[PDB]
């Protein structure tokens, strides 16, 4: 056997055994940045009523699914290995979790230039001065060449606080502080 | 080629390499620690990933740490200089005197010499004791095991046979301590000094100590045994030696293995243990032979669980043994030390063509003697005792003068019982029992025969009972 | 009032960015973690409710972690927190005098202890080099303990029987019995004890704290309390919590003593918390090292020798067996790691012997014979004329008759028998133990009846402490007991039995 | 459910290519070895009870085929067998050496020679 | 033992009712809460400045 | 608050929401149904799906069906108006008689009490039945077991702990039935009726009632029990009485707790049960206690299963007791009824200072002749009576005696054999049998020591015979 180029992820389960697979193989030549664009176009005709009607169909042929994608993934853009990739996944039995391994390997992908994005979590939103620092005081932490990206999620159980995860970080600052005074009552 | 940890369950660590895959029984070194942390590979699982098992304490081990690989088994030091020293399971010094300074080390995992280099030659070695020498002799070179429950005589019948033996011998001995009790490995570190077998300052020192107590993780109590007879092999192997073997416990060998043996990966065999008994066993119990190069005489304290013989861990050593001492606990409970079952003990020797046929012909009546005692014993339980005829109550006196005759005072129950200790020749032995049978002590009491030495004691006792009456 | 505020400006609050892993299952104890890069095996991890818990398993998904506490304020979705600790008690001797749980927070509500010093609940036992032989006697004050089954100290005695048999009362006397030497003067004669709960409901706990404070014996014990409604994981940690408040006094001279009540029970919360982490089982669905788990607990109970302090650490195991069966799983690997026993039983409970001790059975590696020197005079001759009557004296049914030649031997026995009984929370001395053994052995007491025993023993304790303070004076000082020592004994035994039943 | 031959290697040059620079109707690589089971990705003509014969100069014997690999018992020791090692084929059932070259000779269970005088004689063979 | 259960039962009453006012005390702010968003931002600057 | 049915096994129905999950044991409701179903939580699978246990019947529900989420757990209705009436294990009245109008409710799942309110105090509790006022003394507030296999007698002993002990009680009472049938579930409410405790016309009731039977599904066993464990701590903390518990079956807290073990998923120990047998049962137990606000008088009877005292079930109940009762097969197949073991049944209040020192020398000294007699049963039975000695044959006939006074009529046996219940004191068994021990009465045959009350009644039947 070889040798194969560490994915920066390295996620786990039946997606990540062939989204490493393909990784790997797409590393080599340097077919990276071009097969996310292919990947995305199979992302749009798998979800169609007839051909998703057979592709989790048990009872068709167990042949028969692997000449009508065969033809379905050469003629309409592209034939890289990716077309080699759904003749693997349907030579196997694996095509019901094809969906999964394309959201498997785009975040394999992100990864490559992204940030795993932030959670701020505090109200009603706010207005463009205090946001715009928050903005950008979140990227004076990370330092290493890169374009950071967030989510917001809007909860009211938290008082009077914004609670934030830079990856696994969570630095808390909430009404969580009233439990905190436990210790009033505890001798 | 450094690897990765991924996966700490228990006492098995799983390794992923980039580079080069190691072997199986390998030695790993993790880094980072201020202890030394040794890991040894046993499986290949597909995408460079290997099963080891560590060798100390799994706490504080974080995931992704890295993982050297020094390209061999695990190298101990060997020679003549590893005398009078007690030694870790990877070769290292654990009673504070400093470093062991050898010019050689030898792996850990070797082969078992083949069929061709193996001394067929039979002898005898007396030890001093009457159910030894007379019913299940040993022999220079063979190899003896010691059974028998928890509390029936075992730390006591094999410390008192490095007494006997291991003094006035010309040739080496090792005692390798695979899991036992830490207090009882502070005694025998201590009855030696002051009993010149180790000799703190000067080079004259005849043993040599391996100690990993069962305070250590289950996977290191497997490889003390192995340890043992890699100092004890330098011995008879390259210099042309001869050596003694004294291990206690063995069965911590086997029990050792089945306590990782389903967190490896494998379905559990009979009754809990791993499947890979009769394997592992006799992997290890070939290296301990003579070959025609030196010879080892191997004496294994063996611990029987529950009382039950047919364990499938005691009853898979019956065979890589030339000799068989088997205490029981019913017989101690009636007073009488050593232990020793006299129907149950066995040898390979017992024979009219190397012990004589004097010999022979006595061990072979006191143990006729005392099987017909036990079909009387059950008409006692009925009829009493004034039931009996007259040849009867004849058998069961003789057989209670044998059963106390049997009984010994050791030297090491000085501290324990108070009497004085005997060492009996060997043609004192054969005399002084071929006498009961005869009838030349039919006139005495039996309490002269418990705890004496030659049967010319066992008339001065009888005189003494009788002025103080 | 003034005890609130003063709590609440005392209190910090300081913030950090934590390392932080949500939660992917919550049930039954167990929650998988997604996250937790950094985590080291046997971390103690902390939720956001305020409950703890510890990191067991590793693995390359998720991370196993067991709580010390309740699972139900934990959901789906929460937050798990990062110490940076290996789990770790509070040691020192400012918990003496308390009950507490098994991470070291108290349940009596004298409120905060003071401690100073923290100890790993997973420290390693001491080798070869830094132990010592057993060179001092321990007392219990039970006198079939302390004449035919001594124990040293810093030897493992196991205490094993049945349910209801006297398993909890024989290491309770034990506990009163070190109550003259705790308020003597001598810092090398005291004994200080700790007791380790496991399994039990406080309406046990709660009332083995009042008998130990009559007696005034809780002002030198600790009491480590996991009872049957904690968590699974709280059992399981409650004697490597309690055997590390042990070794502050044996690592710094002093010396301690230990009781596991019980030690079955360690060993349930063993199999459960190990079979919900999807461990394989073993024999009776046990894990594969229970031999592990009770093994690196109970050789902790060192002797050091006299360059590191010369402390000691006893420990008393407790083990309840299933009808008196000896050979089950968890009882014979726990005879094999202890250097004597004590083997409780039934049939001698009900017939009338109480502390039903098998003495015949009840083996100890003498631990270097540290009796004492007086003892051995008559508890010598005792045991060997116990010891005569038991091969013997087995009959109950008799057909002929040797006066002369058996029934001197068992008539002594029956007077040496019905000396060992012994009542509850009341234990004795040992000079006031070789007084009345001294009367037993030397043919003083076969003229009584046997249905007298035990009140001519209270009679004659009572007439010697209060008209002979002087004489047992000189046994308990001199060690031994002299030639004009056994002088003065002859005519005070007789001049009572002279007058004892008029 | 995984397969045992799903690791993320043999999948990782099928999506490169056709599978020609190894036959695998002859030779087949080894996925996993362990207590003497190995676990090999190929040798698709192997008969059941067929002997195999490893890099390292050790045996085999083929006790399982399975859709995706093939599990083969080594003999000797397995310090000498690891991951990507190629696997041939001999193409029968084990068999031994028989005669009357073999009286008063000791052999092993594969017919060679341990009692040193010296190899046998014997021109016929049997399946065991 | 009536002085010493009679605190007992004040002592408790006294704990919740001030951790009950605090509730609403807390939740009708709306001119602080900006001021309290400030010096969030200023914490956070303030933290990762010691990291790195 | 929503979600849809996912997957159903027995009465293990999966649901998976989409935001709001809820926190475990809390209460969900089915609806498309025609009676009420509700579901507790009680694992969290990820990825937004709770695993459920269902408290009645699953068949007839689709993939898809709604399910609406409460916010609580199961509360019952609590109060002094619970009197008189039945119950099931969601509180709903199962009498007929219409609803249940309480001004507050009380959850399922509560908390156990701290260390510090604990109370310490013991009595004694005198019953009336020999066996157990001698050997065996109950306390006033603690718990006690019945030990017995299947037709030996634990609930004929404890419909006479009613008619002693709840006649004669000044505050309340509450009975659980946990797993056993219903017919005798229905003969205590047609003989609570007739004899004045229920009162159906106004409040002067003592009683009250809860029911799950051996009809239900195993998510309802396993919680029943904790419901007559809530109507009897309103009764304890903030009214502050003396309430009795009557428990049977407890065994069938566990029996159907290891019948939804097996499907959620977990690896079993040892015979079958589930892997957390001890915990669960320390749980329900850690909160039937006498605290410093009321005092509960637990009896609970057990199922030892195929007559096995080292079963996992029984044999982990006991550090859970003050008393003990252990009963036995082979004692009532000679005819001593009550069929206690009076070598295997004990307390914590049988002491010379607490019991008084005459009490306590004759509890002592009858066990000393009845150990006596077992350790020569080897003997006798192979060899003969005959082959004794004359002291030995004299703890032979003296324990024999002893045997069969120890069994006494039942009030509530009349009704089978016609024989008058007996109760004696206990002031005149300590007295009866020390003219045994004593050997006063060894001129009479041992038929007349036999279903008699007081000792007078054996020198009659006695003076019967001649
Ligand atoms: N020295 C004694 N003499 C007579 N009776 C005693 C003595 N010590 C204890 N008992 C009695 O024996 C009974 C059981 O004792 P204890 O509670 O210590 O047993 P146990 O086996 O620890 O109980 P458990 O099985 O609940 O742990 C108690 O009722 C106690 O009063
Ligand atoms: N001469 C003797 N013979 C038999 N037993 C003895 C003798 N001297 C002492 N003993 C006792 O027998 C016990 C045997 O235990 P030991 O041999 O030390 O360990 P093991 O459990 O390995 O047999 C010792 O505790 C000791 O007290
Ligand atoms: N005190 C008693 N006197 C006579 N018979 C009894 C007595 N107690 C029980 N029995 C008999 O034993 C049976 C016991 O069954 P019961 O107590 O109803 O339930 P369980 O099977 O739980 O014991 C009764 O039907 C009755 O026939
Ligand atoms: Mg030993
Ligand atoms: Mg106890
Ligand atoms: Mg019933």
């Amino acid at each position: 056997f070889a040798k194969l180029v560490r994915p920066p992820v390295q996620i786990y389960g039946i997606e990540g055994r062939y989204a490493t697979a393909l990784y790997s193989a797409a590393s080599k030549q340097n077919k990276l940045e071009q097969v996310e664009k292919e990947l995305l176009r199979v992302a749009q005709i798998l979800k169609e009523p007839k051909v998703a009607a057979s592709i989790m169909n048990p009872y068709v042929k167990r042949s028969v699914k692997v000449k009508s994608l065969s033809d379905m993934t050469a003629k309409e853009k592209f034939s890289p290995l990716t077309s080699n990739l759904i003749n693997l996944l349907a030579e196997n039995g694996r095509l019901s979790s094809t969906p999964g391994v394309i959201s498997a390997f785009s975040t394999m992908m992100s990864v490559h230039r992204g940030e795993v994005p932030c959670s701020v979590t505090t109200a009603s939103p706010l207005d463009e001065a205090t946001l715009t620092e928050l903005k950008t005081v979140l990227k004076s932490f990370l330092s290493k060449g890169q374009i950071l990206k967030l989510e917001v999620k809007v909860d009211p159980s938290i008082m009077g606080g914004m609670i934030v995860r830079i990856g696994e970080k969570y630095v808390d600052m909430s009404a969580k502080t009233k439990i905190q005074k436990l210790s009033r009552a505890m001798r | 080629a450094t690897g990765r940890i991924v996966a700490v369950i228990g006492a098995v660590v799983d390794v992923q390499f980039d580079e080069g895959l190691p072997p199986i029984l390998n030695a790993l070194e993790v880094q980072g620690r201020e202890t030394r942390l040794v890991l040894e590979v046993a499986q290949h699982l597909g995408e460079s990933t290997v099963r080891t098992i560590a060798m100390d304490g799994t706490e504080g081990l974080v995931r992704g740490q890295k993982v050297l690989d020094s390209g061999a088994p695990i190298k101990i030091p060997v020679g003549p200089e590893t005398l009078g020293r007690i030694m870790n399971v990877i070769g290292e010094p654990i009673d504070e005197r400093g470093p062991i300074k050898t010019k050689q080390f030898a792996a850990i995992h070797a082969e078992a010499p083949e069929f061709m280099e193996m001394s067929v030659e039979q002898e005898i070695l007396v030890t001093g004791i009457k159910v030894v020498d007379l019913l299940a002799p040993y022999a220079k070179g063979g190899k003896i095991g010691l059974f028998g429950g928890a509390g029936v005589g075992k730390t006591v019948l094999i410390m008192e046979l490095i007494n006997n033996v291991a003094k006035a011998h010309g040739g080496y001995s090792v005692f390798a301590g695979v899991g036992e009790r830490t207090r009882e490995g502070n005694d025998l570190y201590h009855e030696m000094i002051e009993s010149g077998v180790i000799n703190l300052k000067d080079a004259t020192s005849k043993v040599a100590l391996v100690y990993g107590q069962m305070n250590e993780p289950p996977g290191a109590r497997a490889r003390v045994a192995l340890t043992g007879l890699t100092v004890a092999e330098y011995f008879r192997d390259q210099e042309g030696q001869d050596v003694l073997l004294f291990i206690d416990n063995i069965f911590r060998f086997t029990q050792a293995g089945s306590e990782v043996s389903a967190l490896l990966g494998r379905i559990p065999s009979a009754v809990g243990y791993q499947p890979t008994l009769a394997t592992d066993m006799g992997t290890m119990q070939e290296r301990i032979t003579t070959t025609k190069k030196g010879s080892i005489t191997s004496v294994q304290a063996i611990y029987v669980p529950a009382d039950d013989l047919t364990d499938p861990a005691p009853a898979t050593t019956f065979a890589h043994l030339d000799a068989t001492t088997v205490l029981s606990r019913a017989i101690a409970e009636l007073g009488i030390y050593p232990a020793v079952d006299p129907l149950d003990s066995t040898s390979r020797i017992m024979d009219p063509n190397i012990v004589g046929s004097e010999h022979y012909d006595v061990a072979r009546g006191v143990q006729k003697i005392l099987q017909d005692y036990k079909s009387l014993q059950d008409i006692i339980a009925i009829l009493g005792m004034d039931e009996l005829s007259e040849e009867d109550k004849l058998t069961v006196s003789r057989a209670r003068k044998i059963q106390r005759f049997l009984s010994q005072p050791f030297q090491v129950a000085e501290v324990f019982t108070g009497h004085l200790g005997k060492l009996v020749p060997l043609k004192e032995t054969i005399k002084g029992f071929q006498q009961i049978l005869a009838g030349e002590y039919d006139h005495l009491p039996e309490q002269a025969f418990y705890m004496v030495g030659p049967i010319e004691e066992a008339v001065a006792k009888a005189d003494k009972l009788a002025e103080e009456h | 009032s003034s005890i609130l505020e003063e709590r609440i400006l005392g209190a910090d609050t300081s913030v950090d960015l934590e390392e932080t892993g949500r939660v992917l299952s919550i049930g039954d104890g167990i929650a998988r973690v997604h996250g937790l890069r950094n985590v080291q095996a046997e971390e103690m991890v902390e939720f956001s409710s305020g409950l703890k818990g510890m990191s067991l398993n590793l693995e390359p998904d998720n991370v196993g972690v067991v709580v010390f506490g309740n699972d139900k304020l934990i959901k789906e979705g929460d937050i798990v927190k990062r110490t940076g600790a290996i789990v770790d008690v509070p040691v020192g001797e400012e918990l003496l005098g308390r009950v507490v749980d098994a991470l070291g927070n108290a349940i009596d509500g004298k409120g905060p202890i003071g401690s100073k010093t923290r100890r790993r609940v997973g420290l390693k036992a001491p080798g070869i080099i830094p132990r010592i032989s057993v060179r001092e006697p321990m007392q219990t004050g039970i006198k079939a303990v302390d004449s035919l089954v001594p124990i040293g100290r810093g030897q493992r005695e196991l205490i094993i029987g049945d349910r209801q048999t006297g398993k909890t009362s024989i290491a309770i006397d034990t506990i009163i019995n070190q109550k003259r030497f705790n308020d003597g003067t001598d810092e090398k004669k005291k004994l200080y004890c700790i007791y380790v709960a496991i399994g039990q409901k406080r309406s046990t706990v709660a009332q083995l704290v009042k008998r130990l404070t009559d007696a005034d014996a809780m002002k030198y014990t600790i009491v480590v309390s996991a009872t049957a409604s904690d968590a699974a994981p709280l059992q399981y940690l409650a004697p490597y919590s309690g055997c590390s408040m042990g070794e502050y006094f044996r690592d710094n001279g002093k010396h301690a003593l230990i009781i596991y009540d019980d030690l079955s029970k360690q060993a349930v919360a063993y199999r459960q918390m190990s079979l919900l982490l999807r461990r394989p089982p073993g024999r009776e669905a046990y894990p594969g090292d229970v031999f592990y788990l009770h093994s690196r607990l109970l050789e902790r109970a060192a002797k050091m020798n006299d360059a590191f302090g010369g402390g000691s650490l006893t420990a008393l195991p407790v083990i309840e067996t299933q009808a008196g069966d000896v050979s089950a799983y968890i009882p014979t690997n726990v005879i094999s790691i202890t250097d004597g026993q004590i083997f409780l039983e039934t049939e001698l409970f009900y017939k009338g012997i109480r502390p039903a001790i098998n003495v015949g059975l009840s083996v100890s590696r003498v631990g270097s014979a540290a009796q004492t020197r007086a003892m051995k005079q008559v508890a010598g001759t005792m045991k060997l004329e116990l010891a005569q009557y038991r091969e013997v004296a087995a009959f109950a049914q008799f057909g002929s008759d040797l006066d002369a030649a058996t029934q001197q031997l068992l008539s002594r026995g029956v007077r040496l028998t019905e000396l060992l009984k012994q009542g509850q929370y009341a234990p004795m001395a040992i000079e006031e133990q070789v007084a009345v053994i001294y009367a037993g052995v030397r043919g003083y007491l076969d003229k009584l009846e046997p249905s007298k025993i035990t009140k001519f023993e209270n009679a004659f304790l009572s007439h010697v402490i209060s008209q002979h303070q002087a004489l047992l004076g000189k046994i308990r000082a001199d060690g031994k007991i002299s030639e004009e020592t056994d002088a003065k004994l002859k005519e005070i035994v007789t001049n009572f039995l002279a007058g004892f039943e008029a | 459910k995984t397969g045992t031959a799903e690791v993320s290697s043999i999948l990782e040059e099928r999506i490169l290519g056709a599978d020609t620079s190894v036959d695998l109707e002859e030779t087949g690589r080894v996925l996993s070895i362990g207590d003497g089971i190995a676990r090999v990705h190929g040798l698709r003509n192997v008969q059941a009870e067929e002997m195999v014969e490893f890099s390292s100069g050790l045996k085999g014997m083929s006790l399982n085929l399975e859709p995706d690999n093939v599990g083969v018992v080594v003999f000797g020791n397995d310090k000498l067998i690891k991951e990507g090692d190629i696997v041939k084929r001999t193409g029968a059932i084990v068999d031994v050496p028989v005669g009357e070259e073999l009286l008063g000779r000791v052999v092993d269970a594969l017919g060679n020679a341990i009692d040193g005088k010296g190899p046998i004689g014997s021109k016929t063979r049997r399946r065991v | 033992s009536v002085q010493n259960m009679m605190r007992q039962k004040e002592q408790e009453h006294m704990i919740r009712w001030v951790e009950k006012h605090v509730v609403q005390s807390i939740s009708a702010q709306q001119e602080k809460e900006t001021i309290a968003k400030c010096i969030a931002d200023l914490k956070l600057l303030a933290k990762k400045a010691q990291a790195q």
